[PDB]
RNA sequence: GGUUGCGGCCAUAUCUAGCAGAAAGCACCGUUCCCCGUUCGAUCAACCGUAGUUAAGCUGCUAAGAGCAAUACCGAGUAGUGUAGUGGGAGACCAUACGCGAAACUAUUGUGCUGCAAUCU
RNA sequence: CCUAAGGGGGACUCAUGGAGAACAGAAAUCUCCAGUAGAACAAAAGGGUAAAAGUCCCCUUGAUUUUGAUUUUCAGUGUGAA
RNA sequence: GAGGUAAAGCGAAUGAUUAGAAGUCUUGGGGUUGAAAUGACCUUAACUUAUUCUCAAACUUUAAAUAUGUAAGAAGUCCUUGUUGCUUAAUUGAACGUGGACAAUUGAAUGAAGAGCUUUUAGUGGGCCAUUUUUGGUAAGCAGAACUGGCGAUGCGGGAUGA
């Protein structure tokens, strides 16, 4: 007999964290979600209303609707050879703001601040990010660090 | 300071138990005896489970008990210690500083005998405690009692011997 | 009745132990794992000799019992019953299955026997004894090697008896009062925890 | 022989509750229900009327909750009452009413809703809710937070409730927990509630006790005796106090006899400070050497 | 008889010949499923906004 | 009148563990 | 800086055993006419702040403390693993190449931080 | 299977261990302390739950009305369920 | 961001599991010292305490590799103030806006016989194999799954011969 219920295979996904069961800290209920916010989805096993399906556990999406206790999140799911737009109603206990916004929004500010400074100084600044480049030349001082010679060691049994 | 006013030992409560093995008229008469002795309506305890050997069944009203506090508790306690002629055992005192004894006839306490009522034995238990036990019983900010403020066997035994001029055996 | 051991040599299936899910499991043929003078103190038998597996393999409980018996018999016959402490270091916890006792329909088997799953370098049998009884104990294990499938090596341990300390660190910890007896084993001093209990347990502790 | 229960594994796997739940001070179930706001009202906060009773004081605060911690809007304490003419019984039911009225008036002063939303100026003890004014801002809405204190008909927290409601704040409530509610005949005897608002029960206790035990009257009601304050002029103590509370509900802080730095310096002199690592290492070495005398 | 029961073999080959396409983004998403109370009022706000801009240009 | 209330949760007990004879 | 009320994070805050705590606060503490709740004014309700106390709560300090937290020429580039060969080996398995890389262990350090309001030797 | 075993609110805290109390004993009832849940939640199992979701009490019918949107299985059809 | 598999762990929970040691007033028994006192002694067995050997697909504090969600701007960021019957105690917000500023390093790499869109219809709906992961089975040129690459549908050089 096959079993394929709504929460099948969610034994560990929907578990509470170790020594983190029980009441929800209230910053969860004090956060404010606006339409367009990017949120991570993580089902809380202790709140069964407005709970996501196991597919959306670990997914990130856009808030499109805000209700009394819930937000609507738009997720793009692969169905065969294309994406289908999914609209999931989730209580705010299963939702957290995505931290990927705050890094890019700060780089926007930093680029804007650097550009005006170079504009203020009448010079130019380059704002495109660069991947890590191969390192340059360098000189290694040997005062106190004369090279120590190693050799492969013989085989021994330690039991 | 060990000699503080608020460290004074004194009785918290006295609980009177009659565990008549059946339900009905006999339990009702035991409740009548308890309501006579304490002046308060007692409460009947139901069996937690069924035992055929003891002839009891689950939720059958088996025992009756009552809790008395204050001067009336003191009067009943000394009335019962008179029947025991003021002589308990060391084994009668628990590790938590509480003590108890059991009388065998309730007319020895000094109440009128009725043929309809009959005689019931009775169980006495006294809960000892100093001032400040409300910390462990209030709703908000409940906490625990410090070790020195705790009631133990030796302090209760010494307090009983001093306050009643009685003897605590150990046979 | 019992199939040849070649049918169950390799760890092809996941571990199948006794549990609330398989209950009609027979008992292992091996029940005794410590032999000889198992109550001897650590200082009596300094020399340790291991029989080590050079195979990722399964050893039946029948083979474990046979090898244990062979080694015990030989060593007690040659050196006396009180000259060693033998320990079997692998416990058969994996249940083998048999199908026939139609065809492939409904072929899930029934419990048939028990085997220990051993890795490469895993110790199968350990023998603590005196140094002068080396050549005896080795010959006791080498015969027991014949009762096992696969390759096994007889390796003389660098350590004192069944302790995790080398034969030099044990003597150092012994002259420093850092070791106390616990029957057949020992307890070592800890520099953590209640100081008074630690000091009480090791009176001969030369503190520095 | 039983197993020792308090093992190291027991402490390792123990999950401690919230700090303020382990203190036994916050009911987080009730706190969640009170604080949580409709997500479509976004940043509009919910306002709580926190009412707390100590052995000597009544604390009433208007609070909104935020992630960094709760933020007080206004606060009225019972020890502010002597400024308004109530010096004794700072934990009456009537002192609770006065504290509620004071906090309501003070909050409305801070907001600017004084001339609008005056409240119940003629206290007759009738149940009434602060109704909104047409073509004007709605009354300041506040929800009651009684904490761990039990809900009983006659409790002192609802005195602050009625005072805050009578002070012009809109606080949703029902009258079946006020003193004077007949549970059998589900109507409120407003006469007895008005009696309780102006200290009527205390005055009646004074009158009933005085002719039945003068010694107990002398011990219980000392402060009244040296002020020559009888029962018949208790009501005036409140009736004037009400007026004064409405005349100037502004907060006047107590003039501080010392500065913040002087207070800090004085307190810093006491309370032991942690030993250095070297000090306790020396202590350990001494204890080891001094343990050598029980070697038997 | 007995046949093959199930297999996902060759299915990723077929999905990637012409698909695995991300959805197109548009400036205005559809307001389907958005709260009716907000949607009811949002209608009045937009209508009034158009009137104010129309009058400002007509000036 | 009044009677003790069930603080416990052993609904389908009707007996108890540890209660072993010969012990 | 102490304390209270309300908190955020939710043990560096918990647990055990000792010791100390000025001021204020808190607390225990006193009483039962009244609202109220109890077998029991013990809890809950109310009254007094009057008769007393820091004994307890609370707070701080102590402990080669348990636990918890953090760090690392600790273990260990070990276990494991992605990729490769017409590599070895009868096999079981193993080595090598380009990468990723633990857990346990060991040692050391730490033992709440903090927001709003009020108050205080 | 359930008029509560649904809904709301309130109060309390279960399994178990230790020490004590006439008959009373391994098991009757009473008392204190300990007790991170080691219980209980109709039923298979998993998850979840401690001033509760567990135990007890009070009041109830939201187990109601109109239909839309959405999630799972999915062809993004139906049904069931949410 | 998510995950709970590999590994690891069991002097950490749960379950399994070897061996001693020291202890306790329900010790479980045998001989007792006992005239009998349950009050000692020798013993085995229980538990408790600190240890010890070995384990788990339906165990687990921890916890990979590979694989996986989202983001990396002009539909962006900031400033001011318009609309509403929604929302706020509000002149608070919510959403959509007018007007203004930030110019090609307009905000990572690499590639791009360009991107996007529509209609209609064929055949197919028996599969099989190799490496690796993997289930049943003693195994099978056996039966069944995962990812990829292949054969089928494919000749050519090599493996003599061979999907
Ligand atoms: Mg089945
Ligand atoms: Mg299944
Ligand atoms: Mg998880
Ligand atoms: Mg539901
Ligand atoms: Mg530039
Ligand atoms: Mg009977
Ligand atoms: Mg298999
Ligand atoms: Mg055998
Ligand atoms: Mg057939
Ligand atoms: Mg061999
Ligand atoms: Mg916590
Ligand atoms: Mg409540
Ligand atoms: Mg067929
Ligand atoms: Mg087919
Ligand atoms: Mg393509
Ligand atoms: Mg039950
Ligand atoms: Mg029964
Ligand atoms: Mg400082
Ligand atoms: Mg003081
Ligand atoms: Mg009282
Ligand atoms: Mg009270
Ligand atoms: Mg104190
Ligand atoms: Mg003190
Ligand atoms: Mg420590
Ligand atoms: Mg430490
Ligand atoms: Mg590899
Ligand atoms: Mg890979
Ligand atoms: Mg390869
Ligand atoms: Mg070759
Ligand atoms: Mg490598
Ligand atoms: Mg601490
Ligand atoms: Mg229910
Ligand atoms: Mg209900
Ligand atoms: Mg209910
Ligand atoms: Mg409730
Ligand atoms: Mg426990
Ligand atoms: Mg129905
Ligand atoms: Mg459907
Ligand atoms: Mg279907
Ligand atoms: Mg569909
Ligand atoms: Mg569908
Ligand atoms: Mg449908
Ligand atoms: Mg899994
Ligand atoms: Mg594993
Ligand atoms: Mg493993
Ligand atoms: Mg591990
Ligand atoms: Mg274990
Ligand atoms: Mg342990
Ligand atoms: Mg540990
Ligand atoms: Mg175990
Ligand atoms: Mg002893
Ligand atoms: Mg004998
Ligand atoms: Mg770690
Ligand atoms: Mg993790
Ligand atoms: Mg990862
Ligand atoms: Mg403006
Ligand atoms: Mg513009
Ligand atoms: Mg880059
Ligand atoms: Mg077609
Ligand atoms: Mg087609
Ligand atoms: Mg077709
Ligand atoms: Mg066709
Ligand atoms: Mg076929
Ligand atoms: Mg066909
Ligand atoms: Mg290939
Ligand atoms: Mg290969
Ligand atoms: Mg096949
Ligand atoms: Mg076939
Ligand atoms: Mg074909
Ligand atoms: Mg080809
Ligand atoms: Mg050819
Ligand atoms: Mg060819
Ligand atoms: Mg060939």
């Amino acid at each position: 007999g096959k079993s394929r219920g709504y929460r099948s295979g969610t034994r560990y996904a929907f578990q509470r964290d170790f020594k983190k069961h029980g009441a929800i800290p209230l910053s969860t209920y004090l956060k404010v979600y606006k339409v367009g916010d990017i949120v991570d989805i993580k089902a809380n096993g202790s709140i069964q209303k407005g709970m996501p399906h196991k597919y959306y556990h670990g997914k990130t999406g856009i808030v499109y609707n805000v209700t009394k206790s819930s937000v609507g999140v738009i997720i793009n799911k692969v169905v065969g050879n294309r994406y289908i737009e999914k609209r999931v109603n989730l209580r705010v206990e299963h939702v957290k703001h995505s931290a990927c916004r705050q890094e890019f929004l700060n780089r926007v500010k930093s680029n804007a601040a650097k550009k005006r400074e170079a504009k203020a100084n009448g010079e130019t600044v380059y704002l495109k990010r660069q991947a890590a480049k191969p390192r340059g030349s360098r000189i290694i001082s040997t005062e106190g660090n004369i090279p120590q010679t190693l050799a492969p060691v013989a085989y021994e049994t330690f039991i | 300071k060990s000699q503080n006013v608020m460290r004074e030992l004194r009785i918290e409560k006295l609980v009177l138990n009659i565990c008549v093995g059946e339900s009905g008229d006999r339990l009702t008469r035991a409740a009548k005896v308890l309501e006579q002795l304490s002046g308060q309506t007692p409460v009947q305890s139901k069996a937690r489970y069924t035992v055929r050997t003891f002839g009891i069944r689950r939720n059958e009203k088996i025992a009756v008990h009552v809790t008395v506090r204050g001067p009336k508790a003191e009067e009943i306690l000394e009335r019962g210690l008179k029947v025991k002629e003021y002589q308990l055992r060391s084994k009668n005192f628990s590790a938590t500083g509480n003590f108890g004894f059991g009388i065998d006839e309730h007319i020895d306490l000094g109440i009128k005998y009725d043929p309809s009522i009959g005689i019931y034995g009775m169980d006495f238990y006294v809960v000892m405690g100093r001032a400040g036990a409300r910390v462990t019983r209030r709703k908000r900010a409940r906490s625990t009692i410090g070790n020195s403020h705790k009631t133990n066997k030796e302090d209760t035994i010494q307090w009983f011997k001093t306050r009643y001029d009685a003897e605590v055996l150990d046979k | 009745a019992r199939r040849p051991a070649r049918c169950y040599r390799y760890c092809k299936n996941k571990p199948y132990p006794k549990s609330r899910y398989n209950r009609a499991v027979p008992d292992a043929k091996i029940r005794i794992y410590d032999l000889g003078r198992k109550k001897a103190t650590v200082d009596e038998f300094p020399l340790c000799i291991h029989l080590v597996s050079n195979e990722l393999e399964q050893l039946s409980s029948e083979a474990l019992e046979a090898a244990r018996i062979c080694a015990n018999k030989y060593i007690t016959k040659v050196s006396g019953r009180d000259s060693f402490h033998l320990r079997v270091r692998v416990h058969p916890f994996h249940v083998l299955r048999i199908n026939k006792m139609q065809g492939m329909r409904g072929a899930w088997g029934k419990p048939h026997g028990l085997a220990a799953r051993v890795s490469i370098g895993q110790i199968i049998m350990s023998a603590r004894t005196k140094d002068s009884n080396k050549d005896v104990v080795i010959e006791g294990l080498r015969r027991a090697r014949y009762k096992f499938p696969g390759q096994q090596k007889i390796i003389i341990s660098k350590k004192w008896g069944f302790t995790p300390l080398n034969r030099d660190e044990y003597i150092a910890k012994k002259t420093n009062g850092e070791v106390i007896d616990d029957g057949a084993y020992v307890k070592f001093l800890s520099r953590k925890g209640n100081l008074e209990a630690n000091l009480q347990q090791f009176p001969n502790y030369q503190y520095s | 022989m039983q197993k020792e229960f308090r093992t190291s594994a027991y402490h390792s796997r123990f999950q401690t509750p919230f700090r303020r739940r382990q203190e036994g001070k916050t009911d987080y179930y009730q706190r969640k229900r009170l604080v949580t706001q409709h997500k479509a009202k976004y940043n509009s906060p919910k306002y709580r009327l926190v009412v707390r009773f100590t052995n000597k004081d009544i604390i009433a605060q208007i609070v909104s909750a935020h992630i960094t911690g709760d933020v007080v809007f206004t606060a009225a304490y019972a020890h502010e009452l002597p400024r308004y003419g109530i010096k004794y019984g700072l934990t009456n039911w009537s002192a609770a009413y006065a504290v509620g009225l004071l906090v309501a008036r003070r909050a409305l002063q801070k907001l600017g809703l004084d001339e609008t939303y005056t409240g119940v100026e003629e206290v007759e003890g009738e149940f009434e809710l602060t109704e909104a004014v047409e073509d004007g801002p709605r009354p300041f809405k506040v929800f009651l937070d009684i904490g761990l204190q039990r809900t009983t008909t006659g409790a002192r927290v609802f005195g602050v409730l009625k005072g805050a409601s009578d002070g012009g704040l809109y606080v949703p409530h029902s009258p079946n927990r006020f003193p004077g509610w007949d549970i059998e005949a589900e109507e409120l005897d407003a006469e007895l509630l008005r009696k309780y608002i102006f200290g009527g029960h205390v005055a009646e206790y004074m009158e009933e006790l005085l002719d039945d035990d003068e010694e107990k009257y002398k011990s219980i009601f000392k402060n009244y005796i040296e002020e020559e304050i009888e029962s018949e002029d208790v009501e005036e103590i409140y009736a004037n106090a009400h007026e004064a509370i409405r005349a100037d509900p502004s907060f006047k802080p107590t003039e501080k006899k010392f500065t913040k730095e002087q207070y800090k310096a004085e307190s810093k002199k006491y309370r032991q400070q942690k030993l250095t690592r070297a000090e306790r290492q020396a202590k350990v070495a001494k204890k080891i050497a001094e343990f050598k005398a029980q070697q038997e | 008889a007995k046949s093959k029961n199930h297999t996902a073999h060759n299915q990723t080959r077929k999905a990637h010949r012409n698909g695995i396409k991300k959805p197109k983004t548009y400036k205005y998403p559809s307001l389907k499923g958005v709260d009716a109370k907000f949607k009811r009022n949002h209608r009045y706000a937009l209508h009034g906004t158009a009137k104010a801009l129309a009058k400002a240009r007509a000036e | 009148k009044n009677t003790s209330s069930k603080k416990s949760d052993a609904a389908p007990a009707s007996a108890d563990p540890a209660k072993a004879k010969k012990k």
